């Protein structure tokens, strides 16, 4: 099956990279940038395909949302085990994937603040158009990314506990809980890259005069 | 919870010295005199487990009459560590 | 596929349960001797039916040798192991299986010697067509039963050790070996069972007529 991908583009505001806010997280942005660095071209993980550790039975076409994850359901009736699996490399099913470094615009930056950046990843048919150096603007979603480095920052950071309220639970002898950080960074998937002229305002001329009305 | 169906009326009739392994898993009606019987004993129908490292109670499993049945994984502590029967949860028929 | 089955009868000696001798084990016999007691028709696992415990996968007719064998090819590219596996008694295949034992004839006993007896195995069609108190003439091979009532018995025990002459080792540190017992009695495998009269020379008379010429 072939992979389409969307790409809107002359959305009617461009945002600039401090504007960016909570509230916008899943939804479709526009935002310009500068960008700094990019990315080899490397392949991610979109349709798995795993096998259960001792149906050893193949299964494909396992979505994956962001982080890596691992199938639940097996249909092969063998096992009575979930979560044991492994995945095999060769048979998955992987997309288009750069990561691009962009920072706050020259004329963009406010009056005594340093330039903050942003990374943008870009899928697909968008990979490799933006290159060091050029003022792009970016259409995607505002997405969210998990962080480990807000772990010492002042404020209290939200956790994730497992609630156990409808578990029946005995004291026969023989009490440990696993809780996860909620900590993340806000980031960019651009369905559509544009790049602005880095002014104001290819080699062969008969491809030059071509682009010319 | 449950319906056991009694089949009445079945036609062929054997004895019991003319059974051959070609009966086997295969619906036989013979006759015969009954000698003793048991005590009628508790077999086990809906199995319920608890885990030692965490505690909690797995929710019940069927029992099929030709093999015992165990268990493998928690759900709650994702491990596969010693389970246990506990009598008190667990749901049983008869057996003669 | 039908089991089929020779009977070899009308040999031209028959011969007394004192006569047979470890010559003629694997070999085509008549014997003759009274049925004291006969067992209830069993099934015997002639074509088994496995699965390899970590590659869950059904294999059958897997031809047994007397006492129970279980395969090592596993021709299944899932596993790396021969030896473990499991039965399932179900898609198993089986036999009739009866075991007689019969007693030496009161003539054939000798001056101060008391009746010995012989375990017989009847399969197949073979089977109840001997009776508790008849004299029974067996065609079919002496075989031989493994027997661990010879443990006490004076004289060597042949042991079957296992041969280490092409295997190399080391001695890089963290010697056990295997020997098995190699003691029998002489059974008999009849394929054919009729019945001498217990005199020295069916309740319908339409039946009974039937047999006259
Ligand atoms: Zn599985
Ligand atoms: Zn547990
Ligand atoms: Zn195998």
């Amino acid at each position: 099956e072939r992979v389409f991908q969307i790409s809107f583009f002359n959305l009617p505001t461009v945002h600039r990279i401090r504007d960016i806010r909570s509230e916008k997280i899943g939804s479709l942005l526009s935002i310009s940038g500068t960008v700094t660095r990019t990315s080899e071209v490397r392949p991610e993980l979109y349709k798995a395909s795993f096998t259960c550790d001792m149906c050893r039975a193949i299964v494909d076409n396992v979505e994956q949302s962001f982080k890596y994850t691992e199938p639940t359901f097996c249909p092969n009736p063998s096992c009575e085990n979930r979560a044991f699996w492994t995945l095999n490399v060769t048979r998955s099913r992987f997309l288009d994937w750069q990561k691009v470094r962009i920072q706050e615009n020259a004329n963009e930056i406010p009056t005594g603040s340093m330039p903050r950046t942003l990374d943008v990843i870009l899928r697909g048919d968008s990979v490799e158009r933006a290159k060091p150096g050029d003022r792009c603007k970016f259409t995607g979603v505002e997405i969210v990314v998990p962080d480990v480095t807000q772990l010492g920052l002042p404020g209290v950071k939200p956790s994730s506990t497992l609630d156990t309220r409808g578990i029946s639970k005995t004291t026969e002898g023989l009490r440990s809980l696993g809780v996860r950080d909620l900590t993340y960074k806000i980031s960019f998937l651009a369905c559509h890259v544009i790049s602005i002229g880095s002014n104001i305002g290819e080699r062969d001329q008969e491809v030059f005069l071509n682009s010319l009305s | 919870s449950e319906i056991h169906v009694r089949i009445s009326d079945f036609p062929t009739i054997y004895s019991l010295r003319e059974l051959r392994e070609s009966n086997l898993s295969s619906l036989v009606r013979v006759t015969g005199v009954v000698t003793r019987r048991t005590g009628v004993f508790p077999q086990l129908k809906y199995v319920k487990f608890n885990c030692l490292k965490c505690g909690s109670i797995l929710g019940p499993f069927f029992q099929d009459s030709n093999e015992e049945i165990r268990i493998s994984f928690c759900t709650n502590c994702k491990s596969k560590g010693p389970f246990r029967v506990n009598g008190e949860k667990t749901v049983y028929r008869n057996y003669q």
